[PDB]
RNA sequence: GGUGGGGUUCCCGAGCGGCCAAAGGGAGCAGACUGUAAAUCUGCCCGAAGGUUCGAAUCCUUCCCCCACCACCA
RNA sequence: GAGCCGGUAGCGGGCGUGGAUCCCUGGAUGUCCGAAUGGGGGAACCCGGCCGGCGGGAACGCCGGUCACCGCGCUUUUUGCGCGGGGGGAACCUGGGGAACUGAAACAUCUCAGUACCCAGAGGAGAGGAAAGAGAAAUCGACUCCCUGAGUAGCGGCGAGCGAAAGGGGACCAGCCUAAACCGUCCGGCUUGUCCGGGCGGGGUCGUGGGGCCCUCGGACACCGAAUCCCCAGCCUAGCCGA
RNA sequence: CGUGGUUCGUGGAGCCAUGGGGGAAUCUGGGCGGACCACCGCCUAAGGCUAAGUACUCCGGGUGACCGAUAGCGCACCAGU
RNA sequence: GGCGAGCUAGCCCUGGCCAGGGUGAAGCUGGGGUGAGACCCAGUGGAGGCCCGAACCGGUGGGGGAUGCAAACCCCUCGGAUGAGCUGGGGCUAGGAGUGAAAAGCUAACCGAGCCCGGAGAUAGCUGGUUCUCCCCGAAAUGACUUUAGGGUCAGCCUCAG
RNA sequence: CAGCGUAGGGUUAGGCGGGACCUAAGGUGAAGCCGAAAGGCGUAGCCGAAGGGCAGCCGGUUAAUAUUCCGGCCCUUCCC
RNA sequence: AGCCUGGUGUUGGCUCUUGGUCGCGCCUGCGUAGGAUAGGUGGGAGCCUGUGAACCCCCGCCUCCGGGUGGGGGGGAGGCGCCGGUGAAAUACCACCCUGGCGCGGCUGGGGGCCUAACCCUCGGAUGGGGGGACAGCGCUUGGCGGGCAGUUUGACUGGG
RNA sequence: GAAGGGGGCCUGACUGCGAGGCCUGCAAGCCGAGCAGGGGCGAAAGCCGGGCCUAGUGAACCGGUGGUCCCGUGUGGAAGG
C-alpha cells in the first residue's frame, strides 16, 4: 500500500538502463548498454490532513492530485460521524452513479 | 492560485477580490484559517450572485431617498404655533416635524438625524435636510395661532 | 576530434591603442664592501603572414607549436 | 417384475406379485473437524453468553435455538435490520510480480522468456469488443479464432538469434447503457438568491459530426424489438420393445 | 524527464501505456497516417456493458494398423497404501 | 517456491543439580603500637572463574574395535567439577540466510552455501553403450585456418548414382 | 516359553495431574501503522507453564486398578 | 545495495543583500597639438538662453583634479560654432553606436536573517501547548563514491604444467 | 649491352576497363598484354597505370568526412539511409 487514495496511482516496476559511449547522432559509433535492472517508481505521495465537519481527516495522496482533496472538501452535506468521514467523502463522492 | 478573499489582507486587498497566490499559502494558511476560499467555477458563481444581490438592494435603497427627494423637496408642511411676537411658547422639534408631516400630506420620516441641534424656538421659513446618503432638503413653515 | 588559455630581449614574468629597447625579478658584466661564502648597494644590456586606422607588443582573420580540459575509439 | 437382507459364505433370524431387493428424481435425518463463523485450540477437543426446554433441579448436566469478522444498503448515529462476501476446484483464462540453467561453441547487451514459478481474481469458459482504428485504396469498417500473407517487413554485440501488421480466404455474428448541456423534484449549506452543492426522474449518446435551447414542419395507426421475463418442443438424469 | 509494450536493442523512433514536473481547449475543439513542417486524408481520447465463433478436461460416452501385468496410469490386486 | 533449530549453534522465559574433604581473603573482636595513625600479633570469620575428588560435564594418551555391540563404541588413563558450571521444560533466529570464545564450525548421520519439489530430458567439444544376415567396394591419422590443439570448417583420401 | 498368533478380560477421583484459575518468554492481536499481491508490524486484550494459586491421609481389596473401589479419620467450592 | 550530491515536488510568509540580461534614461573617455581637459560615424550655419544667460554662493559624484558635471540658487540678457591652424578628428545643437559606470523598471539567478502554518519530534492534557522547521524526511531526476553484494573474464604453443 | 651516376622537360604515385594466367582449401596475394578517354617525355620507334625485385600489414562489423545521380513510410520537402 504505497498508493494514492485519490488517483489510484501505485508503484510501477521500471528498468534502470546504463549506457556508454557517444550518441550515433553526435557522430559517435552509438550508445551501448552496460546494464539493465529492475527498480520501481513510487508515486510522490503526501499527507493532506484536513478538517471536515467536526473532524480531522487525513488523506494519503500523490502530490499530484493534492487539489482533489480540497475539491472533496467543497463537497459538504450532513456528516456528524467519526473519522470515516472520507469513506463517505471518497469514491462515493468521486464517482457514484 | 485563485482564491476569493474573505476580508481585506493589506496587499492582497479587500473582500471578494480574486487574488492569485502560491498554493502552499492557500492550503496551509488562508483556507484553514477561514480567511479565504479557493475560486471555483462554483464559488465564483455565488460571488457574482453575491455582488448582484448586494448592488441590487443597495441601489434599491437609493430608490427611497431618490423618491423622498422628489416629493418632500416641493411640498411644504405648515406649522401652527401659539404665537408670541417672533418667539414660540413651546418648541417645534424633530418629533413634531415628523408627526406634522404625517397627519399633513401623509408621509413618514424617522425623525432621526434631521436637525437635532436646538429644537426651533422662532418663527419663519426654515430649510432642513433629510437623510441617509444623497438626500433631500425640506421646507417647513412655522406660523401663528393654533 | 573538441573547448579554453598561451607564445615577449638568455630564463621567468607582467604586457597597455597614443611611442613604451617594452614593468619587474633573477642570470651575466663592471664598480663599492670583503677571513671564506653570501647578503646588501650603484651603473650596463614582442610565434608567423596578412590585414584596420595617423599610431599595433594592444583589435580581427589566418598559420605553427605549447599548456589545459572534455569526449570518443569499429 | 421375482427375487432379496452390499463385497460375504456361514451361524442365528427375516422380507417379497397386498409388487420386495435394485435403478432414477425429490425430500428428510445428517455426530465432530474443516472458510469454520460464540470463544479457545496441539483440526476432529475444550470453555461459554443469551432465550427456551428436560431431571428433585437453585447449584450440576443434557437438549433446541441464537451469538465471528468484513462490505453494501437504507435507518433518528444509536435499539438495529436486510443483502452479500469469505473457502474449494483437473486443466484452461486474465491480471500483479517474475528467474536461471541454457544459447551466443568464452561473456556482459542479447537469448532462454514474459517461460518456470509465486500472488490476486474470474468463470464454465476467461480475455477482447462496437474505432480519438487501420494505412495508401477516396480503401476498409467492433471483438475473438483458424488458414494465408511470411520466416515477408523489419529487429539484431546487423552476432547467436528474434519476428510483426495491412490485405485475402474462412468461422461466428450485435450491438448497447451512460457523463455533460437543459428541464424538473427532494434535501443540505446558507452573506432566501434568477445561489451554490449533493440525491432521484426526465432528457441526450454521435463523425455523411452529434446533442441541448428557440422557431417552423402534421408529426397521426405506426413499424422495429431485446442480451430481460413467461410458455413450449427438444436434450440430460431410470428404462422398454426388438426378427 | 524516467521506463514498459510493438518486429523496433536509442535508432531518423513515431504509435499505445505511465512513475515524475509543467499543464490546456469543447468543432473554428482534439488525436492519427513513423522525427519535424506544409498540404491532403482518417478518427473523435480521458465512463461502462455486450452473446457467438475460442482454450481446457476433474467428469460421462464412442472409437483405435494404443498397451496387455518389467507393458499400460505410480495403482488391473483395499495405492498415493 | 517451499520444508526444516525434536540434531547442532546462540539467545530468551521458567525450574532443577553439584557426595565428601582441603586452603583460610576481607571484616569483626581483643591485645600491642602511636601525639593520633599507619601497622603488628592473636582469635574469630568463611572469601575464591582457589585445591583434591564422586555424581554430572568432558575427551588427553595408549590399546581394542574396523563386513564393529556401535554410520564414533569399549577398556585403561586423563581435564573441569560454585562457574565464562551443568541440565529439564517452554520459546526465538535459516539458506547468501542464521548461528559461531572463529574450525569456513554448526544449521536433522557428508555444509567453502541445507533439504524437498519444480525450471529439467539444464549443459556435458567428455567416458560408456548402441541389438538379425548375406553380398560388393573400402579409407584417414595430412594441409590451411581455428581462444585452436584429444573439437571443428574447407581441402585431401573411401563410396554410390548419372 | 514369550514382549509372538487367536480370544476374553483389565485402567473407577469434588481432594492426584490437566482443564470450566493466573500470568512468563514468546505467540496472537479490537486501535493503529507499513507493505506490488502474498504479507509484515502493533497498544490494550487474549493464548501460553515442569513457575504462581488450589481441598486426602493410613490400610484392605483384584488374575489385572486403586490417594480413584472399600474401611476409618479429615477437608474444599458452588447453590439454597 | 548503501552512502554523498545538483535540480525539482511536497513547499509557505516577511524582509535584507547580490548578480546576469534585456529596454529606457543619466554619464563616462582626454599625446604635447586646435587655445585647452573633443570616444566613433553622420547630419551641421545655424543654434542654445530671456520654455529667466554668463559669474559666483552652497552641494553631489567623477578626475590624467587641466577639472569634468548636475541640482539648489545669488543671478541677468548673453553664451556659441564656422573661420584660424605643426598631430588624423574638429571642437555649438540633433540622432544612431563603442568603452566603462550608475539610475529605475522587466524576466530569470545566488546568498543572509527572522516568522509559522505544511512536514518532523514531543506534552497523563490535544479543534491544543512546547521544540525543530520550510530545513529534515519522502517522490522523480543528476552526477559521484561504492568487493558490502552480483555476474563473469583471466589465450594458445609447450618433449607434463 | 644498367637496375648505377648526371642533366632537361615533366606528374602515367592517371581515369574506365582487362584477354589470359601464377598461386591457392576458402578468402586473399600476384603478373598482365590489349582497347577507350585525356595526357607526358621523345625526331621517331616507343616508353609511362610509382620505386631492380621479393617485407613496410589488418576480413567483416560500427561509425566519421567529402561527393553524387539513388530511396524518401498519403503527397512535397525534410529526418535517415
Ligand atoms: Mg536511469
Ligand atoms: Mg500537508
Ligand atoms: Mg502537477
Ligand atoms: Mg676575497
Ligand atoms: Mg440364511
Ligand atoms: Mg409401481
Ligand atoms: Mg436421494
Ligand atoms: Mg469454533
Ligand atoms: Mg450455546
Ligand atoms: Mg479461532
Ligand atoms: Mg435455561
Ligand atoms: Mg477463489
Ligand atoms: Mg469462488
Ligand atoms: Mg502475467
Ligand atoms: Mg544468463
Ligand atoms: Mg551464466
Ligand atoms: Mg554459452
Ligand atoms: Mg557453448
Ligand atoms: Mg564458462
Ligand atoms: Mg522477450
Ligand atoms: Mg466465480
Ligand atoms: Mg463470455
Ligand atoms: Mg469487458
Ligand atoms: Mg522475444
Ligand atoms: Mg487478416
Ligand atoms: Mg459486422
Ligand atoms: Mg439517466
Ligand atoms: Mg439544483
Ligand atoms: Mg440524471
Ligand atoms: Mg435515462
Ligand atoms: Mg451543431
Ligand atoms: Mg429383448
Ligand atoms: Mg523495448
Ligand atoms: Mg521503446
Ligand atoms: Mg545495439
Ligand atoms: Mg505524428
Ligand atoms: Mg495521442
Ligand atoms: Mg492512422
Ligand atoms: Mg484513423
Ligand atoms: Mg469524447
Ligand atoms: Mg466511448
Ligand atoms: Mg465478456
Ligand atoms: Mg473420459
Ligand atoms: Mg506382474
Ligand atoms: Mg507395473
Ligand atoms: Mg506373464
Ligand atoms: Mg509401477
Ligand atoms: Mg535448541
Ligand atoms: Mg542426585
Ligand atoms: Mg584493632
Ligand atoms: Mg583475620
Ligand atoms: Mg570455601
Ligand atoms: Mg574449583
Ligand atoms: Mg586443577
Ligand atoms: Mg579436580
Ligand atoms: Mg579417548
Ligand atoms: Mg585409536
Ligand atoms: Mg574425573
Ligand atoms: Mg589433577
Ligand atoms: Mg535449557
Ligand atoms: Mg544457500
Ligand atoms: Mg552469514
Ligand atoms: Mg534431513
Ligand atoms: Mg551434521
Ligand atoms: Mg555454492
Ligand atoms: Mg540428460
Ligand atoms: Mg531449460
Ligand atoms: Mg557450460
Ligand atoms: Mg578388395
Ligand atoms: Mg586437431
Ligand atoms: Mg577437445
Ligand atoms: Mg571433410
Ligand atoms: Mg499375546
Ligand atoms: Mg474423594
Ligand atoms: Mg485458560
Ligand atoms: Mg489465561
Ligand atoms: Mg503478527
Ligand atoms: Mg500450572
Ligand atoms: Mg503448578
Ligand atoms: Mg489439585
Ligand atoms: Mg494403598
Ligand atoms: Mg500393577
Ligand atoms: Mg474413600
Ligand atoms: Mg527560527
Ligand atoms: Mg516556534
Ligand atoms: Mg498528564
Ligand atoms: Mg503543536
Ligand atoms: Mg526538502
Ligand atoms: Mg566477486
Ligand atoms: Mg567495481
Ligand atoms: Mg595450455
Ligand atoms: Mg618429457
Ligand atoms: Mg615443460
Ligand atoms: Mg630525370
Ligand atoms: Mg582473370
Ligand atoms: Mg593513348
Ligand atoms: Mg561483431
Ligand atoms: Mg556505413
Ligand atoms: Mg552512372
Ligand atoms: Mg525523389
Ligand atoms: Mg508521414
Ligand atoms: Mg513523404
Amino acid at each position: 500500500s504505497k498508493v494514492c487514495e485519490i488517483s489510484g496511482k501505485r508503484p510501477i516496476v521500471a528498468n534502470s538502463i546504463q549506457r556508454r559511449g557517444k550518441a550515433k547522432r553526435e557522430g559517435g559509433v552509438g550508445k551501448k548498454t552496460t546494464g539493465i535492472s529492475k527498480r520501481r517508481q513510487y508515486p510522490n505521495l503526501q499527507k493532506v490532513r484536513v478538517r471536515v465537519a467536526g473532524q480531522e481527516i487525513t488523506f494519503r495522496v500523490a502530490a499530484s492530485h493534492i487539489p482533489k482533496v480540497y475539491e472533496l472538501v467543497e463537497r459538504a452535506k450532513g456528516l456528524k460521524l467519526e473519522g470515516l468521514s472520507p469513506k463517505e467523502i471518497k469514491k462515493e463522492l468521486l464517482k457514484l452513479l | 492560485m485563485k482564491v476569493i478573499l474573505l476580508e481585506p489582507l493589506e496587499n492582497l486587498g479587500d473582500v471578494g477580490q480574486v487574488v492569485d497566490v502560491k498554493p502552499g499559502y492557500a492550503r496551509n494558511y488562508l483556507l484553514p484559517r477561514g480567511l479565504a476560499v479557493l475560486a471555483t467555477e462554483s464559488n465564483l458563481k455565488a460571488l457574482e450572485a453575491r455582488i448582484r444581490a448586494q448592488a441590487k438592494r443597495l441601489a434599491e435603497r437609493k430608490a427611497e431617498a431618490e423618491r423622498l427627494k422628489e416629493i418632500l423637496e416641493n411640498l411644504t408642511l405648515t406649522i401652527p404655533v401659539r404665537a408670541g411676537e417672533t418667539k414660540i411658547y413651546g418648541s417645534v422639534t424633530a418629533k413634531d416635524i415628523a408627526e406634522a408631516l404625517s397627519r399633513q400630506h401623509g408621509v413618514t420620516i424617522d425623525p432621526k438625524r434631521l436637525a437635532l441641534e436646538k429644537p426651533i424656538k422662532e418663527l419663519g421659513e426654515y430649510v432642513l435636510t433629510y437623510k441617509p446618503h444623497p438626500e433631500v432638503p425640506i421646507q417647513l413653515k412655522v406660523s401663528v395661532v393654533a
